[PDB]
């Protein structure tokens, strides 16, 4: 609902971040007989060499070592423009202009 | 059994520690509420002066009480206490010194 | 060790699998032109028993 | 299966009584004060407005 | 009058250390919560040199008061976020204890 | 195993444009190979202000271990000067020598990596296993057992 | 503006009173169930013994 | 060339003089003190401070450094390409540098871009109401996602397993019970064209 300025939403974001941290802690702190349950230690166990690959476990996985080949086709990005800025009634400006 | 009993004892200790922690934050919140209460009366007395009907003595009469209010707010800033550990005067985050 | 930058190297990036422990310092001579000859020098040998 | 000093239902009842007591205390505080937000934790956005 | 640069630069030294707050929230080595409270007084709020003598300082006074009020509100709401996180994390300990 | 280095003969005497790189030193005190570059391959030319510039050169270096003889290969990227040059002819470069220090290995495990730096040997809570002390490992086989620390 | 601000003052008291009544009613049931739960086990098992 | 007031601003104009930085009541924002600006992007935030005496070029330099701190800038290609791309991230167009039929076809405006593709290139701005309204940002181009062709094969025998063409770079439903995420900064080369300024 828009009645709040752009500061109330950052204030809300702070508490949202704290709640996220709490849920991460409770996910990573569960314990029974030195066996962690929810931290993906109950189904599989993974590791790779690259630093830009993430793995999430859903169900039983099979086995083994795999080799992956990647090919890319690019997209585009965001371009922003600001508005025109002018001078006051008593300003003086100088520039180096060529003609 | 040994592992389980140790974990249970640790759980009880953490259970006590949580409320022990929460009390301090409640105290700090109360103090900050009192400070916020004073600042608004400061603002109202600020918008009081600024009219041209008054001579230079009425503003001095206002200034004396404004200075007294500032002294009181400094005292309440420097007076908060919990178990010989001052809270609001920057003794809970860092410690600086220079020559 | 003691030496001043007589050359024009800004910095170095991407250290990856270049050994480690960084204690035996490295010499990175950047010479500005000098005739070179064909030669060979024995670097190392390895025996088990 | 009958045991000795294994009254888990007592622990469950103690916990539930804890939530009930805390809820009653908070309701009493709100009613006595006559204000919605109070403190600083009930709402984080009403204070500024 | 004529003001002039001295011509010899000045050297100053500063010493800074931390005094943060730790909170043990678990039953094993490693899981904790950090706590800090920003330093708040007249100097921090930046209203040390507020003056009410002539009919020209009240406007700046009102601006500065608005800024101080919003800063204090932000601090209080941060404390509230902390206390809400702790209240949510208290109960899981007892649930795990029962289990 | 025997490990050797090989060198190539180059003119290295042009109007300007490049130089030669020589890597030496190390825990084994090796005197590595020397490489030569061509024309306008180290430093570029100005474009008014250049807002500061840097050129990049990749270098690969190999070392041999003395007890298993497993070869280790690493790479680096030197950034060379903003902008040199004569009166719009070919460029310029500066010669000399300096010292370099290393920390860590990169993204792999080297043969001489310390066992307390492997990312797999720490838990999710930020505490490393070896902080407390040495660990025990037991191996069972052929009706016999062994223990290592 | 003072009408606008007097919309976060306090809830219509009826709902607060309802919450209070429900909580107070439920507390006594908790107490009675806890009492019976404490009563049962020692008595039954010592009867068996 | 001396241009008067009432005209495009120049590169050495102080920020306390621009017409858009005064309210309807004639009180400029910088009267009380320096202003904050928070930038959110790539799952991170940054904060900069503005004082009422710096010129426009200092503003551009500060914004460029702050953006590069988030890591959105050119990666460790470490070439002059990277330096030029980093320098051409935030641009101010003067009267003597306008180019027709380009992004910079308007005089005295700030042009802002990033160096990543898709949703990773979205920026968010936070600050005071008056300052944000005075800046009056607008969008002239929106991002698009990439196309990834992925093939998987065994590491010892080489038997084919599967292949796919995905959009969000998430490999799903080929390996049983595991989802793989591959970053979008792989296999891309960036260049800068000043003849068209893109």
């Amino acid at each position: 609902n828009g009645v709040y300025t752009t500061n109330d939403r950052a204030e809300i974001q702070k508490e949202v971040d704290q709640l996220k941290e709490e849920i991460n802690r409770i996910a990573s702190s569960t314990e029974f007989n030195t066996k962690k349950l929810l931290n993906g230690d109950s189904t599989a166990l993974w590791s790779s060499d690259s630093s830009d690959l993430d793995v999430v476990i859903k169900s039983a996985v099979a086995e083994g070592n795999y080799n992956l080949n990647v090919t890319v086709d690019p997209g585009k990005n965001f371009v922003y423009k600001s508005d025109v800025m002018t001078l006051n009634e008593d300003a003086i400006g100088a520039e180096i202009v060529t003609a | 059994s040994e592992k389980l009993r140790g974990q249970i004892s640790g759980l009880k200790r953490a259970s006590l520690n949580a409320q022990d922690g929460i009390s301090l934050l409640q105290t700090a919140e109360g103090g900050l509420q009192n400070i916020q209460d004073m600042l608004q009366r400061m603002r109202e007395l600020a918008v009081q002066a600024g009219n041209g009907v008054y001579t230079t003595n009425d503003r001095a009469e206002i200034q004396k009480e404004v200075d007294q209010l500032k002294e009181e707010i400094n005292r309440i800033a420097s007076s908060t206490e919990f178990n010989t550990k001052k809270l609001l005067n920057g003794d809970s985050t860092a410690l600086w010194s220079s020559d | 060790g003691g030496d001043v930058n007589e050359t024009n190297v800004g910095f170095v990036t991407d250290p990856n699998t270049l050994a480690s422990t960084g204690t035996a310092y490295y010499t990175v001579d950047v010479t500005a032109g000098a005739d070179t000859l064909s030669s060979v020098a024995t670097m190392s040998v390895y025996r088990q028993a | 299966a009958m045991y000795i000093n294994t009254n888990v239902p007592s622990l469950t009842a103690q916990r539930y009584l804890g939530e009930t007591n805390n809820a009653v205390s908070k309701s009493l505080e709100r009613l006595s004060s006559g204000l919605r937000i109070n403190s600083a934790s009930d709402d984080a956005s009403g204070l500024a407005i | 009058m004529e003001f002039s640069a001295t011509g010899e630069s000045e050297d100053i030294k500063l010493h800074l250390v931390d005094n943060a707050m730790e909170m043990q929230i678990g039953a094993n080595e490693g899981q904790t919560i950090l706590a800090n409270i920003p330093q708040v007084d007249t100097t921090s709020l930046g209203i040390d040199d507020i003056l009410m003598v002539d009919q020209e300082l009240a406007q700046e006074s009102i601006t500065k008061l608005d800024k101080a009020l919003e800063t204090v509100s932000g601090v209080r709401a941060t404390i509230g976020a902390q206390i809400n996180r702790l209240e949510y994390t208290m109960t899981g300990l007892d649930t795990t204890r029962e289990n | 195993k025997i490990l050797l280095s090989t060198t190539e003969a180059v003119d290295t005497s042009a109007t300007s444009g490049g130089g030669t790189i020589a890597i030496s030193g190390g825990p084994a005190g090796t005197t590595g190979a020397i490489i030569s570059y061509g024309n306008n391959e180290l430093t570029k030319v100005d474009n008014g202000d250049t807002t500061i510039d840097y050129n990049s050169v990749t270098v690969y270096h190999a070392a041999l271990n003395v007890e298993t003889g497993n070869l280790d290969v690493g790479n680096l990227t030197f950034n060379f000067r903003e902008d040199t040059g004569t009166d719009t002819a070919y460029g310029s470069t500066t010669g000399g020598s300096f010292d370099l220090l290393v920390a860590g290995g990169g993204e792999a495990a080297t043969s001489t990596t310390k066992l307390k730096d492997i990312s797999r040997f720490t838990t999710d809570d930020g505490v490393n296993i070896f902080a407390a002390g040495p660990q025990e490992l037991t191996i069972f086989g052929n009706g016999s057992s062994a223990t290592i620390y | 503006l003072t009408a606008a601000e007097s919309r976060i003052r306090d809830l219509d008291i009826a709902d607060e009173m309802a919450k209070f009544t429900k909580n107070q009613i439920l507390a006594q049931s908790n107490i009675s169930m806890l009492a019976q739960a404490n009563s049962l086990p020692q008595m039954a098992l010592s009867l068996l013994g | 060339l001396v241009a008067g007031g009432g005209e495009a601003a120049t590169s050495t104009t102080k920020l306390k003089d621009i017409s858009r930085f005064t309210t309807d009541d004639g009180v400029n924002i910088f009267a009380a003190g320096p202003q904050e600006l928070t930038i959110f992007g790539n799952g991170s935030s940054a904060t900069i401070y503005l004082e009422g005496d710096d010129t426009v070029s200092e503003f551009e330099t500060k914004l460029s450094s702050a953006i590069l701190e988030l890591g959105m800038g050119a990666t460790a290609g470490t070439s002059d390409e990277a330096a030029t791309v980093n320098s051409n991230l935030v641009n101010y167009v003067s009267t003597g540098d306008v180019t027709d039929s380009s992004n910079e076809a308007l005089a005295g405006t700030f042009v802002i871009q990033t160096a990543r593709l898709g949703d990773d290139s979205k920026l968010s701005f936070i600050g005071d109401q008056n300052l944000i309204n005075a800046l009056s940002l607008a969008t002239i181009q929106e991002g698009e996602n990439s196309e990834t062709t992925i093939k998987v094969t065994d590491a010892h025998t080489g038997k084919f397993i599967g292949s796919d063409s995905v959009n969000d770079s998430t490999l799903r439903g080929v390996i049983q019970g595991v989802d793989v995420k591959i970053d979008s900064d792989v296999g891309v080369s960036i260049s800068w064209n000043s003849t068209k300024k893109t």
